[PDB]
C-alpha cells in the first residue's frame, strides 16, 4: 500500500528537492493491487 | 607428567605455539655471530622477513 | 587496487536516519554480494537475525563466516559506499558497539553475532523498511569469556526450570554477571528466561554441547582400546591414567555394534562444528588504538 | 464423497514467459562517454592479454 | 608480478589422450615447485598415490596443503600451460571431476585426494609413461563429512575382525563406505588394510579426548539426563527413554558454578587448539557460480 500510494502522489506532487528515482515493475501486479483472478 | 596428582587443574596446560611470519623459502637462512665484546653467540640470520603474527596455540 | 561496494537506497533517508548512522561511521558490516552494486538488504545482519524467524546461533556464525565484510565510508540519503574486507590489506576501523568495551593496542579483535538485544545493535530504515544489524566486534579474550558465562548460565537456568532442587539461582547470577579484562570490569546482562524450548539467541549450541559432552566418554574410551598397537604414540600409554576410575570401567560390550558407530558418527560432526564457534569465525588484529579518538588501524 | 459443512478457496501462481514491448521518446536522456584504458596483463609465453 | 607454469613434455602425447586432457581444462592440479619450467614428474598427485603401494589418505592430504596449486589453463602436443596460485588472486575455475557434483553459488570448496576413484582420478600419459593424478574438490559442507568417514572406518575395522564375525562387518560399511547426497550415492573406496597416517591422527585425538574427558562440567550432563526423559527433541531421539548408566554414576554430586565454570574455562582452549586438526587441507572461497558453463569464480 505504501507502494502504490507513493507511486501515485509523487507523480502528482511532482512536475510543479531530489527526484531520486523510484524504479517501477511489473511482474506482481497481484502483489501490487492485492487481487486474484 | 612424573607428578600429576598434586596439582588440581590448572597445571595441565604445556605449552603454546604462534608464527611470527613469513620469509622466503627455497633460500634458507645464514649463519652469523652477534657483535658483543663478550664471545661469537653463533646466530642464525633470515633475508626478507615478511612479518605475519599469529595468537598463541595450545600444544599437548 | 579499488575496493568500493556502492549501495543505491530506492527511497531517501529521514534526518533521523541520517544521524542514527552517522554514529556507526567505521563500524564492520557482513556483506552477501562481493559485486560493486548491491542491494541494501544484503548488507545487513537481518537475514540471518529476523523477527519472522527464531534466531540460532550457529545460523548466524555460519553466515559470519561465508560472508564479505565491509566497512561503512560515506553515508548520504542517495546511497551507502561501503569498503570491502581483503586480507592482507590494512584498514582504519573506529569502536561504535552499543555495549560499549574497550579496545587496546596490539590486541585481537574478534567478531560475533550480538549476544545482547537487538534494538542496540540495529539499526532500523523505515523509509526503506529494512533493518541494517550490525555484527558485535569485540577484543578475543573477552568474546571468549562472554560466551563461556552467557553459555554456562543457559544451562544452569534450564537445570533449575527442570528441578526446583539444582542449583540456586542467586550463585548463578554473581559468578556469571560479571566480566573482568585487564583491569576494567563489564558487566553483562543475562536474559530473564530461558523458554518453553529455545531462548533467543541461544541454546543452539547448548544442546549440541550437552550431547557432545555425554557422548564423549563412551566414545573416548572406545578409541584408545581399539586403537593401542604395536607403534601407539609413546604419549598415548601415559594419558590412559589420566581418565576418572569410572569412565575407565566402562564395557564397550553393552551396546550394540549399531549403536557405538552411530554414536560417533553423531558426535564427530557436533566436536567438529563446535570447535569452529568457540574460535568466533574471522579474527582481526590491531596495531594502533587511540581511545580518544576512537579509531584503530586494524589489518 | 459427503460435503463436511466447511467450503474452501483455493490459490495458485502461474508463471508466463511474455514478450514486452519497450517506448522510449526522442532525445529523452542523456549520455557521457570517456576514452577507453588498456593495461597489459603479464606475458604469457604464446600469447598476451590487454 | 606474473604467475605461470610450462610443464615440457619428452615425448608427443597420441591424438586420443590429448583429447582426454582437454576435457580436465580448468582443474585444479598440485605441482611440487613453482618455476617458469616443470617437469612431468612432479605434475600430478600420482607420486604419492601409486599402483603398486597401499594408498594412504592422510599422506595425500598431508601432500596437498604443502604443495602449491595451479589451475590447469591449455593443453598442446607438446606442452601443458599452468597458472600458479598466489595468496591474494581472483582466479577463475571449472567444474569437471567424474564422481559428480553439483556446487552452490558463494559454496566454500574444499580439495581432497582422490577417495572416491583411483581410476576417475588420474588421466593416464601412456605416451610419457606417466599418469596425472587430479585431486578431487568438493563443496565444504559434504568435504566435512568423508574426512569423518574416513577416520572412523581405520578404527572400526580394527575393532571388527571379518574372521570371527561375518556380520559385523557388513553393518560397518554401511554408514562408512558410502556417501548420501542429495538423489544420489557415492561408494568410498576403503584400503582394506588400514595402517596409514589416520592412526598417527587418531593418536592426536585420544591425547586430547582423555583431556577433555577429565573437565567435563556436570550442569551440562544433568540437563541431558532430566531433558532425555522429560521432554522430546529430534536432537535427543538417539537416546530413547533409556538414559546411559555411566552419567548416573559420574553426574552424583551437587553443582557448583564455580567449579564448573573452570571446566569450562579449560575446555575452551582444548576445542582451540584441537580444531587445527579438522580442516586437514586447503580451502576455496567462492564468489560466484554459473550453472549453464559449470564455472564458479574461486578466490
Amino acid at each position: 500500500n505504501r507502494g502504490l500510494y507513493n507511486m501515485v502522489n509523487e507523480y502528482s506532487q511532482r512536475l510543479g528537492v531530489v527526484i531520486a528515482g523510484t524504479d517501477v515493475f511489473l511482474e506482481q501486479p497481484c502483489s501490487f493491487l492485492q487481487e486474484a483472478f | 607428567y612424573a607428578v600429576v596428582q598434586p596439582l588440581h587443574i590448572e597445571e595441565l596446560t604445556f605449552g603454546a605455539v604462534a608464527c611470527l611470519g613469513t620469509f622466503s623459502a627455497t633460500d634458507g637462512w645464514r649463519r652469523s655471530a652477534f657483535n658483543y665484546r663478550g664471545s661469537s653467540l653463533p646466530v642464525v640470520e633470515i633475508d626478507s622477513f615478511y612479518s605475519n603474527v599469529s595468537d598463541w596455540e595450545v600444544i599437548l | 587496487m579499488d575496493l568500493k561496494v556502492v549501495v543505491s537506497l530506492s527511497s531517501r533517508l529521514y534526518t533521523d536516519e541520517i544521524a542514527k548512522m552517522q554514529q556507526r561511521i567505521g563500524c564492520i558490516l557482513p556483506l552477501a554480494s562481493t559485486h560493486g552494486t548491491q542491494n541494501v538488504q544484503g548488507l545487513g545482519l537481518g537475514q540471518v537475525y529476523s523477527l519472522e524467524t527464531v534466531p540460532d546461533y550457529v545460523s548466524m556464525y555460519n553466515y559470519l563466516s561465508d560472508c564479505t565484510l565491509a566497512v561503512l565510508d560515506e553515508v548520504s540519503v542517495d546511497s551507502l559506499i561501503l569498503t570491502k574486507i581483503v586480507p592482507g590489506q590494512t584498514y582504519a576501523i573506529k569502536n561504535k558497539y552499543q555495549p560499549f568495551f574497550q579496545w587496546h593496542g596490539t590486541g585481537s579483535l574478534s567478531v560475533m553475532p550480538p549476544v545482547f538485544g537487538r534494538e542496540h545493535a540495529t539499526v532500523k530504515l523505515e523509509s526503506n523498511d529494512v533493518d541494517i544489524v550490525f555484527p558485535m566486534v569485540l577484543p578475543t579474550p573477552i568474546a571468549e569469556e562472554v560466551l563461556q558465562k552467557i553459555l554456562l548460565f543457559n544451562v544452569y537456568s534450564r537445570v533449575v526450570m527442570q528441578a526446583p532442587g539444582n542449583a540456586d539461582m542467586l550463585d548463578v547470577h554473581m559468578h556469571l554477571g560479571s566480566v573482568s579484562y585487564l583491569g576494567h570490569h563489564y558487566e553483562l546482562a543475562l536474559p530473564e528466561v530461558p523458554g518453553p524450548l529455545g531462548l533467543a539467541l541461544l541454546d543452539n549450541l547448548s544442546l549440541y554441547f550437552c550431547i557432545m559432552v555425554t557422548l564423549l566418554p563412551r566414545a573416548s574410551m572406545r578409541l584408545v582400546r581399539g586403537l593401542i598397537r604395536h607403534e601407539h604414540h609413546d604419549l598415548l600409554n601415559l594419558f590412559q591414567e589420566m581418565v576418572p576410575d569410572e569412565i575407565a570401567r566402562i564395557d564397550l560390550d553393552d551396546l550394540s555394534v549399531a549403536d557405538d558407530l552411530s554414536r560417533m558418527r553423531v558426535m564427530m560432526t557436533y566436536l567438529q562444528s563446535l570447535a569452529s564457534l568457540f574460535n568466533l569465525g574471522p579474527r582481526l588484529a590491531t596495531a594502533a588504538y587511540s581511545q580518544e579518538t576512537l579509531t584503530a588501524t586494524c589489518w | 464423497k459427503i460435503h463436511p459443512g466447511v467450503a474452501m478457496t483455493v490459490v495458485r501462481t502461474d508463471e508466463i514467459l511474455s514478450e514486452n514491448i519497450l517506448f522510449s521518446s526522442r532525445a529523452s536522456t542523456s549520455m557521457f562517454i570517456g576514452t577507453p584504458n588498456v593495461s597489459r596483463r603479464e606475458a604469457r609465453v604464446d600469447a598476451v592479454t590487454f
